[PDB]
């Protein structure tokens, strides 16, 4: 129970909440046939809500007062999942599209109008370069090691 | 045809199809795996 | 009344005069460039400041210079 | 077609009075003697100004000093009983 | 073919024009006629005339405006602000005659008609004739709202 | 007068971007090359000088304008057979809300299809297309279908020829110059043929059709439009006039046609609307009228007048000369003819506008409160943005053709020589306007919370009738009988006659009372509209001159200053007095739409009873309310915004969120407006520093925009922010209730 | 008390004007 939060399944707001959308979802359902469409489409949103909130409690979330999710950044390792892993990935894809812009930049600047490959991409050379950007992490260290990475 | 393909490599018309499958991945994604907050793995 | 200067910097390509919209630069025989001219600013006193003369210089930085000072009827475009 | 002239620069530059009459007083002598005789003193500039001064803040401080209250409604002040503020407040 | 609208007075390069509102016969007559054009007079009669004409006027608008317009106040109060207002007009009368013109300088007033004729330059564009016509203004402005006031709430006239 | 193969048609220029200008076409050496690549896109007369070829790329663009619209309508029409519930709607006009888009389930999205009737999950459209498919007799989805396969065809026949006029067979310039024979054949043919076209379609297939919808008949079991052609005994049972055929018609008995052709006046107590019959009879003498009115001009066969043997008859002893020169100037310039076609449109626009509402055209269209109030605001909006246009072109013109040497006119001549006194008085009259009407707004508020409601110019304590409009009302609702003995009812039922029409328990149209407050709020009308006016004639007449600069023609129409001379020159162009004119046009369409909203809630729009009692949206507040500021941000801004900022978790949402969106676009705006280039070309020169460090600064170096472009991009981003603003309000103001 | 009565309007209509005059007479002053 950090900063004093319950869990999810603990929660009877959670449960109230999710009563409270399902029956909302199903006042307007008695307006139609059950074999219509509308029918159809609202059993499945039904069905999805109920899904979302058993998820919701199966993951171990932490609930407040109002029976709302919270998330902890502090790092706890019961806690990997909301922060730590995702901004790894985004992390690790941010640094390949820096990487292949910066290579593809590279590459065209000893031509004779480079302004020019600019507007116009030259795309066999740019695919060749985008597959290299997998490896980032390796070339970035290593060129920082050398002392490539900064202009003199 | 040369004078074809260059204006495919102009800089709005690849911005656009690059953002059209971005997106069309995104959404499709979206679809397999809805309602995502954690990362559960 | 304005304050315009002249730097040794002049090229002599006489695109400052010709762009005054008055009549207060002139050229004037010189040696330093090859052109052996320079611009001259005799005539201050009906400067504007509308600063023509810095949009047609080639220089890198201005070799004609243009400091705004006292107003006077004259510098203020005034035709009551 | 000539509308410059250096010996005479009144119709060059155009002084001219378009509507300026120099015809005579039409006024009775009586009467504008009469006129003359009684608003002479304030024909001075220096002292017009202080007795403006003067007179207008004493006639416009008199007034309002003994004012009553039927012309102003604040000389009157409240005729009503003064209600109680939130949380019980006078 | 007949044209109506001239430069004014054969000069097409001075910044004015000539046109039936400006040059019409009886226009022309009737500015010419009014106090503030006759620069052959003595300035105080002309102050005098001015100020009447303007007294007589302010007391309308107080009188049937103003706060007190629904009480038996009305007329007193109108007449009371009207003459306020024509003190305050004096003042500033005043004011422009002190800053504009100095003690012993000649008139600035033009000396030429538009017939080319020379005449002697008008008198209210000095210190003692513009002195002049303030305090006839001031004497005619309060004589006008005291007729006025007079005419409306002492005499039972059938006005409205 | 056309030339084979001008042009040959090739991808070649489709890879050289900027073609069409020397500068641009050299490359892009910094970043403003890509901006002025869009900004002179479509300005044909800066690319070349030859006026044959400059017509002849005018002529093809309108095609592809043509064909985008026919796409558009194509669209529109196959829109309302697939995902619509337009025949559901059509046995229940007053209790069905109109729906023709739906939702893919994605992210949550899918609560916008919300319920609208007739077992239908959709978004409520408020375009009207329900009423005008219903007044043509449309009552099947495959008639929906064949319209929008039709468009589709007209749009590639358009796109075709397009192509067609521009790189086979160009005309030349002779041809185009002949303005008698285009104003000949655009008067016969385009509008009376259309109007005759239409008159015979309403007759032969909207009356019977409508007739029988009217009479309550099933939609189902009505016969097919061709039925009523080849079964005349069907059209003889409905009009018994029609069993003559055509003879009354070829001996001048046209007294019989009476019976679908009236004169009546008013609106259908069943539909809400005007009569189809007044309609017809209405297209038959305008499309008369029209074909008499196309046979004046001179062509090949002597007979008909010149255009220039008029113009050139008329002068006067003030005016010289007269209009001696006007026929070469308006069949030598695009921009003249541009901006007095602009001006005409944007007038038309906004009268289009005012007639609609008070004359319901289509039936069930009065007691769809939406649908009226969104059309009024559009096309209140699109007529200001085309009179806006019209000076801006107008301008142009000044600047770019006007030429005295060879193109010399008396009247624009002397119009010049006296600006200055017609600028004055301009000003003048604009001031006198806003002190005289807005003024007695703050004396309203001031008297107000002093304590002093006796003091106030309201219908209670100092009445300020207009006592001219009210005559004009009164002498319309006595027209009949009187000055129009062949009418039954008058035009309109807001003149004063004082019935009223319900339809479906709510009150489509009744008599509109004039008080106070539309003495001020006219008088607020009339003064934005003048200082518009003063703004932009402003900008037109000192487009060459002024007393300031005297050469400001050789600095183009387009320039953003003259230097921090003469104490400062900034927005001296033509381009400037727009780009603050369009500001003061927002004001003016924004003051006049809240006017007709507040006005047709509070006094016109309600419900009805079975006694007989009428109770409108807001309960008649507007005359006691609408005299104050206060009152205006009460119980109109604050009061009508519950709706829309409490639309979160319903199908309005998209109102809500639209809303913020638009308070955030209208706030952004500012940054550009107040702000200057300096600045931020100087912060760049940091940024670009770090790129150099790491090895990432661009060839093409970046430079700030251009003060011109910073000055539109703010125009811009505040007028659809504002504009954005009040229409997600409107919407879900009048939606709900 | 009856102050208010006559410092209000003392400041607020009388020593504006007096100021107002001053002011735009040294001003408009020349030598
Ligand atoms: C209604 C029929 C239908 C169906 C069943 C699908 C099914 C699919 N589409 Mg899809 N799509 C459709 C219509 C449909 N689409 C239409 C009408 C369009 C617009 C033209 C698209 C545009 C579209 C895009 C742009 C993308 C998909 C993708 C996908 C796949 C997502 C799963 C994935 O990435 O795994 C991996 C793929 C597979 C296991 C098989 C493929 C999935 C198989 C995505 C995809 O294939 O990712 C590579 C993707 O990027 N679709
Ligand atoms: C930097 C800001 C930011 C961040 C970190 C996120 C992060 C997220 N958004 Mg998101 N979003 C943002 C801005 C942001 N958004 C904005 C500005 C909009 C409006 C255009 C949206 C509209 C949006 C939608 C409509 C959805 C998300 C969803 C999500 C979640 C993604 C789930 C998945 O599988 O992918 C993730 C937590 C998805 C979700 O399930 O959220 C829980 C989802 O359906 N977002
Ligand atoms: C801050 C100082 C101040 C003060 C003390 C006042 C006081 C007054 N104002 Mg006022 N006013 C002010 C600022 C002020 N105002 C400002 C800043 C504005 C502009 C927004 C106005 C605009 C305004 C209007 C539009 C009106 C007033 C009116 C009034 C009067 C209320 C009605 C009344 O008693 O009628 C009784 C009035 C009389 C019996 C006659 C006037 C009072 C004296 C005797 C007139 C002569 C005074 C003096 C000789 C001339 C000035 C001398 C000079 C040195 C100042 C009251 C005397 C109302 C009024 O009636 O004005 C005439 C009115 O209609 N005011
Ligand atoms: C030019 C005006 C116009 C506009 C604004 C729209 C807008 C729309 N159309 Mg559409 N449509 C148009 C013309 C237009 N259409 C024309 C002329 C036709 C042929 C007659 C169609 C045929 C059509 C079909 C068949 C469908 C739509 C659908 C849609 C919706 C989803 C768009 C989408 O996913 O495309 C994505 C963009 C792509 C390029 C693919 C959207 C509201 C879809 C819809 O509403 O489904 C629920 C749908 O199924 N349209
Ligand atoms: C351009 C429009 C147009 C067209 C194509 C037609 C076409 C036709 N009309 Mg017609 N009609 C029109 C306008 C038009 N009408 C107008 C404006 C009127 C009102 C005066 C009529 C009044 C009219 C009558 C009274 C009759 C026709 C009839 C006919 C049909 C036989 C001829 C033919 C299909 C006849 C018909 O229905 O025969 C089958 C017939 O009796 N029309
Ligand atoms: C029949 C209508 C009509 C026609 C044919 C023209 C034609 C012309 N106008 Mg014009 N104009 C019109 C109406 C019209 N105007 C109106 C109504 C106005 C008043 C608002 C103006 C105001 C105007 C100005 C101020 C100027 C012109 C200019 C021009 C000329 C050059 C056009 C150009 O390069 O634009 C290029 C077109 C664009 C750059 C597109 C603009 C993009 C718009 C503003 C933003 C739309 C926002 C959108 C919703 C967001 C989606 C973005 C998307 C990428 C996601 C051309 C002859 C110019 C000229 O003659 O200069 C010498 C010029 O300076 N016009
Ligand atoms: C691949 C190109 C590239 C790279 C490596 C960088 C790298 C950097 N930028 Mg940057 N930038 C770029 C493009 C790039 N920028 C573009 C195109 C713009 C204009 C929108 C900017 C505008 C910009 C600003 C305003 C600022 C930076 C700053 C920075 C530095 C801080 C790190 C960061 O995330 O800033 C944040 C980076 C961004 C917000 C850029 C947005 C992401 C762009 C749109 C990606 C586009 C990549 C491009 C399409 C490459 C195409 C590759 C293809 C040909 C294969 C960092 C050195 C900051 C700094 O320290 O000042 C020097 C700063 O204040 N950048
Ligand atoms: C900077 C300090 C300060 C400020 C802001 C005010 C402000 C005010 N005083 Mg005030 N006053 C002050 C100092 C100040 N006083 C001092 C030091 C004295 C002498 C002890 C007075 C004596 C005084 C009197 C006698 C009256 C006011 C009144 C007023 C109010 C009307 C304005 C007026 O008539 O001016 C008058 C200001 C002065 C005479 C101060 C001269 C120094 C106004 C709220 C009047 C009031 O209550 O109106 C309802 C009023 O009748 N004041
Ligand atoms: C003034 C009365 C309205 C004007 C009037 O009398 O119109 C008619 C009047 C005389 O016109 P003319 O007969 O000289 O010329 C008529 C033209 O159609 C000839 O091309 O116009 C003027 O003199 C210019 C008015 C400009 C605008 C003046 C202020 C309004
Ligand atoms: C809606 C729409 C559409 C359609 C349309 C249509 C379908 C139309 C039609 C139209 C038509 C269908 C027309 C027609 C016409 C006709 C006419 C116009 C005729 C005329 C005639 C005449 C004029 C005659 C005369 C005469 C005389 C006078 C004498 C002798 C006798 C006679 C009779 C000969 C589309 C798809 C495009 C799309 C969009 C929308
Ligand atoms: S001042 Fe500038 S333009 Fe003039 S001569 Fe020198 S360098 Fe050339
Ligand atoms: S600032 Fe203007 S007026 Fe002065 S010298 Fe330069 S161009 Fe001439």
């Amino acid at each position: 129970d950090i900063s004093g939060l319950t869990p999810c399944k603990d929660s009877k707001q959670f449960a109230k909440r999710e009563k409270q959308q399902i029956k909302k979802l199903e006042s307007s359902l008695k307006l139609y046939a059950p074999e219509s469409a509308p029918a159809l489409a609202l059993n499945a949103q039904i069905e999805k809500t109920k899904r979302r909130f058993d998820n919701y409690g199966k993951y171990g979330l932490l609930c407040g007062s109002d029976g709302l999710p919270h998330l902890i950044v502090n790092g706890d390792q019961r806690h990997w999942g909301e922060f730590i892993t995702p901004g790894i990935l985004f992390l690790y894809i941010a640094g390949w599209i820096g990487w292949v812009g910066r290579s593809y930049l590279i590459a065209i600047s000893g031509e004779k109008k480079p302004a020019m490959k600019e507007i116009i991409i030259d795309v066999p050379l740019a695919s060749r370069i985008i597959f290299r950007g997998f490896i980032w992490p390796v070339a970035a260290y290593r060129e920082f090691l050398n002392g490539d990475l900064i202009a003199k | 045809m040369r004078d074809l393909k260059t204006y495919l490599s102009v800089a709005p018309v690849l911005s656009t199809l690059w953002f059209g499958s971005l997106a069309g991945l995104l959404i499709e994604i979206n679809r397999l795996f809805p309602d995502a907050l954690t990362f559960p793995f | 009344s304005h304050s315009v200067k002249i730097y040794d910097t002049c090229i002599g390509c006489t695109q400052c005069v010709r762009a005054c919209p008055t009549d207060v630069l002139e050229m004037i025989p010189w040696d330093g460039c090859k052109a052996k001219q320079i611009a001259s600013a005799p005539r201050t006193e009906d400067c504007v400041g509308c600063k023509r003369c810095e949009s047609a210089c080639p220089t890198d930085f201005l070799s004609v210079r243009v400091y705004l000072w006292h107003e006077t009827t004259r510098s203020m475009g005034l035709a009551y | 077609s000539v509308y410059f002239d250096l010996e005479d620069l009144g119709n060059t530059t155009g002084q001219w009075d378009v509507y300026g009459s120099d015809a005579p007083s039409p006024y009775n002598p009586l009467q504008s003697k009469f006129f003359e005789t009684f608003a002479a003193p304030f024909t001075k500039r220096g002292l017009l100004l202080k007795f403006l001064i003067l007179g207008g803040g004493s006639l416009l401080t008199y007034v309002s000093a003994n004012s009553t209250g039927d012309v102003l409604p604040i000389k009157r002040g409240p005729q009503e009983p003064p209600k109680l503020g939130p949380r019980g407040k006078l | 073919t007949f044209q109506v609208v001239q430069p004014i007075n054969g000069d097409p390069f001075i910044g004015s024009l000539e046109t039936p509102v400006t040059s019409s016969p009886l226009i022309a007559w009737y500015l010419s006629n009014l106090p503030g054009y006759r620069t052959a007079v003595n300035p105080l009669l002309r102050g005098v005339e001015v100020g009447l004409a303007h007294g007589f006027f302010l007391v309308g608008p107080f009188v049937k405006a103003g706060p007190l317009r629904n009480t038996a106040y009305a007329g007193s109060a109108g007449s009371l602000a009207a003459a306020g207002l024509v003190v305050i007009l004096s003042m500033c009368l005043t004011i422009y005659g002190i800053s504009s013109f100095k003690e012993g300088e000649p008139s600035i007033a033009p000396s030429l008609t538009l017939t080319g004729r020379k005449k002697q330059p008008d008198q209210l564009q000095t210190a003692d004739g513009w002195a002049k016509f303030t305090g006839g203004f001031f004497f005619g402005g309060i004589s006008g709202v005291t007729w006025a006031y007079f005419l409306l709430y002492v005499l039972d006239l059938p006005y409205f | 007068l056309v030339d084979r193969d001008p042009i040959k048609t090739s991808f070649e220029e489709w890879a050289k971007p900027g073609h069409f200008s020397r500068t641009i076409a050299k490359g892009p050496d910094t970043t403003t090359w890509i901006w002025n690549l869009h900004a002179d896109a479509h300005d044909f007369d800066s690319h070349t000088s030859d006026l044959e070829e400059i017509s002849r790329k005018v002529f093809s663009a309108h095609f592809g304008q043509l064909s985008i619209i026919f796409l558009w309508l194509s669209g529109m029409y196959f829109h309302g057979a697939r995902f619509s519930n337009y025949e559901a709607w059509l046995s229940d006009p007053t209790h069905i809300g109109p729906s023709a888009q739906v939702v893919w389930p994605i992210v949550g999205q899918e609560i916008l299809n919300g319920d609208v009737g007739g077992g239908f999950r959709g978004i409520q459209i408020t375009s009207g297309f329900f009423q005008i498919w219903r007044a043509s007799g449309i009552t099947s989805e495959l008639q929906l279908y064949c319209t929008a396969i039709g468009a589709l065809v007209f749009a590639a026949l358009m796109l075709f020829a397009g192509w067609f006029h521009y790189h086979k067979a160009a005309p030349k310039l002779a041809w185009f110059q002949d303005v008698e024979s285009m104003l000949n054949h655009h008067l016969a043919g385009l509008l009376g043929l259309g109007s005759l076209s239409w008159a015979g379609h309403q007759v032969h297939v909207s009356l019977p059709i409508n007739q029988f919808l009217n009479a309550g008949v099933d939609p189902k079991e009505i016969p097919l439009p061709h039925e009523f052609i080849l079964n005349r005994d069907l059209l003889a049972q409905l009009y018994p006039s029609f069993a003559e055929g055509a003879t009354p018609f070829f001996t001048l008995n046209w007294s019989k046609y009476s019976e679908f052709l009236t004169f009546r006046g008013g609106l259908d107590p069943v539909t809400g609307g005007l009569w189809l019959t007044d309609i017809a009879h209405h297209h038959l003498a305008i499309a008369i009228l029209f074909l008499i009115a196309g046979h004046m001009y001179r062509t090949n066969w002597g007979i008909g007048h010149g255009i220039k043997d008029i113009l050139e008859a008329h002068k006067g002893p003030f005016t010289g000369q007269g209009h001696k020169g006007l026929y070469e100037i308006l069949t030598t310039s695009w921009h003249a003819q541009l901006s007095l076609n602009l001006a005409m449109l944007g007038s038309l626009t906004i009268i289009v506008a005012h007639h609609m509402y008070s004359m319901p055209p289509y039936p069930y269209l009065a007691t769809d409160y939406a649908t009226q109030l969104s059309l009024f605001t559009h096309h209140m909006w699109i007529g200001g943005f085309l009179i806006v246009g019209a000076a801006a072109h107008a301008a142009i013109f000044m600047v770019r053709d006007y030429d005295p040497t060879n193109r010399y006119n008396d009247l624009l001549d002397r119009v010049l020589r006296h600006r200055d006194a017609i600028i004055s008085h301009l000003n003048w009259v604009c001031i006198f306007l806003g002190f005289h009407s807005f003024g007695l707004y703050i004396h309203n508020d001031t008297m107000s919370a002093l304590g002093r409601p006796q003091d106030m110019f309201s219908d209670t304590a100092i009445q300020l009738q207009p006592v001219f409009a009210q005559w004009i009302q009164n002498t319309h609702a006595l027209a009949p009988g009187v000055t129009a003995p062949g009418e039954t009812a008058s035009t309109s039922l807001t003149w004063g006659g004082g019935e009223l029409v319900a339809v479906g328990g709510k009150v489509a149209l009744l008599p509109i009372p004039l008080g106070t407050a539309d003495f001020l709020v006219h008088h607020i009308h009339a003064f934005t509209i003048h200082v518009t006016v003063l703004i932009l004639l402003k900008g037109v007449l000192f487009a060459r001159s002024s007393r300031l600069i005297p050469d400001k023609a050789n600095l183009g129409f387009r320039f953003p200053c003259d230097g921090p001379g003469r104490g400062g020159t900034c927005q001296v162009s033509a381009w400037d007095h727009v780009f603050l004119g369009l500001f003061w046009m927002y004001n003016a369409i924004s003051v006049v739409i809240f006017h007709f909203s507040w006005k047709m809630q509070s006094d016109v729009w309600g419900s009805i009873s079975d006694q007989g009692v009428v109770t409108h949206i807001t309960g008649g507040n507007f005359a006691q309310s609408s005299i104050t500021i206060n009152g205006w941000l009460r119980d109109f801004l604050w009061a009508q915004a519950s709706q829309v900022i409490q639309s979160y978790g319903s199908s309005l949402s998209a109102y809500g969120l639209f809303f913020l969106g638009a308070h955030f676009v209208w706030a952004f705006s500012l940054m550009f407006l107040f702000s200057g280039r300096g600045y931020w070309q100087e912060l760049i020169e940091s940024i670009v520093w770090a790129h150099n460090k790491l090895k990432v600064a661009p060839a093409t170096q970046p430079r700030a925009l251009s003060i011109i472009q910073g000055r539109a991009v703010g125009v811009t981003h505040y007028l659809l922010g504002g504009i954005a603003t009040t229409w997600a309000f409107f919407l879900a103001r009048i939606i709900a209730v | 008390n009856n102050l208010p009565s006559i410092f209000v309007p003392l400041v607020g209509l009388v020593f504006p004007a007096i100021a107002m005059a001053s002011l735009f007479l040294h001003i408009q002053k020349n030598k």
